[PDB]
RNA sequence: AGCUCUCUUUGCCUUUUGGCUUAGAUCAAGUGUAGUA
């Protein structure tokens, strides 16, 4: 209920760490199997 | 009669069919005509009068 | 130095680092 | 036609296709 | 047709506004989520935007 | 600690993963905070 | 075989038909279009504008005969009136008209 | 008046979230120091 915490200038590691796990997980779109299917494509390809 | 079919076209932009753009293109494309070749139009008809008073 | 940061995070920034972190034939036989 | 599209099928070179 | 192919991604590929999506396909959905929402959602963003009452 | 003071951070990433998940989904949201529990996530929204 | 009644995949196989010269085929594929789907006035337009384009005023005007014996809307008659007023010929609009 | 150039506007959907069930079901975590030189 209480309002917030102001930030820092010097921000401490584990803000840091969660902003940039934050970021490469809102990012995230595909499952295993597609990610699978695309890397095998360009493999393919690559053989091709 | 240049103020209200300009007035129409503008009434007109919305899609309510497909006959009515098929007119709309049919329209545009009969004016991407130009004026006929009538001249032309003349010599095939003397032509098959021709031809077909010789049958 | 504990005193609040001039440029605040905010969701959008987050979305806006999310954002941007995403022939010839020689012969008839290959062709 | 058909003699015609036969023809053009003979002699189809891939060399221009390349360029849109 | 390929000019107006041209035409609209050209004009699809501008960063005017505020970005919301992650893809080019979230982008366009939500285009498409805006150009229905609006006129029903825009006191709600009213209140996103003010911080405060609904 | 699990729990604590809220932090603007912590506030701006639970908004960004409402943004990307939704209300019906507070596990996935509290796993990209660090010190907050699915329910303490639901209750500060 | 898959779509009969597109009417989509019934103009891009005339316009490719018509891209590589292929006239009689194209009229053969209009003539079965028109056999097919007698409702959708885009196909006879397309009929007529590419009987016009390519001369064939007497084609076009038989062609407008068939889409008058199925009975269209108003713009189709407006349409056979406008092709036979642009090349002199007012009776036959006369008759048209009746 | 028409033709062309650039810009604006309208129309535009142009690729513009394949299903189902018990929201299918669950889901804290190593450690983290430093009298005296």
């Amino acid at each position: 209920t209480k309002p917030a915490r102001p930030d820092t200038i010097d921000l401490d590691e584990d803000e840091k760490e969660m902003l940039s796990e934050a970021r490469a997980r809102l990012a995230n779109t595909q499952g295993k199997k597609a990610k699978r299917k695309a890397r095998e494509r360009q493999q393919e390809e690559s053989r091709r | 009669k240049r103020m209200k079919k300009k007035e129409a076209h503008r009434d007109d932009t919305a899609f309510r069919d497909y006959a009515r753009e098929a007119e709309k293109t049919y329209k545009r494309q009969i004016r991407n005509m130009g004026a006929p070749d009538l001249e032309k139009y003349m010599r095939e008809k003397l032509s098959a009068i021709e031809k077909a008073a010789a049958a | 130095n504990k005193a609040p940061a001039p440029i605040q995070i905010s969701a959008e920034q987050l979305l806006r680092e999310a954002v941007d972190r995403q022939q010839r034939f020689a012969d008839l036989e290959e062709l | 036609e058909i003699a015609r599209n036969e023809w053009q099928r003979a002699h189809f070179d891939p060399k221009k296709q390349q360029v849109g | 047709s390929l000019k107006r192919r041209r035409e609209k991604l050209a004009k699809s590929g501008e960063e005017h506004g505020d970005v919301t999506y992650i893809n080019e396909k979230n982008k366009q959905f939500n285009a498409k989520l805006a150009r229905f929402y609006n006129k029903y959602t825009a006191e709600i963003r009213d209140s996103f935007e003010r911080g405060t009452m609904v | 600690v699990k729990g604590g003071v809220w932090t603007n951070i912590e506030d701006e990433i639970l908004k960004a993963a409402v943004s990307k998940y939704g209300l019906n989904q507070w596990a996935r949201v509290s796993s990209l905070l660090a010190r907050k529990t699915p329910k303490q996530c639901k209750a500060r929204w | 075989d898959v779509h009969p009644n597109n009417t989509q995949l019934w103009i891009r196989y005339i316009e490719a038909e018509l891209k590589n010269r292929n006239i009689n085929h194209a009229r053969n594929l209009l003539d079965r279009a028109v056999t097919r789907l007698p409702r959708v006035s885009k196909l006879w337009y397309k009929y007529v504008y590419v009987m016009e384009m390519l001369g064939d005023i007497p084609g076009t005007r038989q062609v407008f005969d068939r889409w008058m014996k199925w009975e269209p809307d108003e713009d189709a008659w407006n349409a056979y009136i406008k092709l036979e007023k642009r090349y002199g010929e007012y009776e036959r609009a006369r008759q048209i008209f009746a």
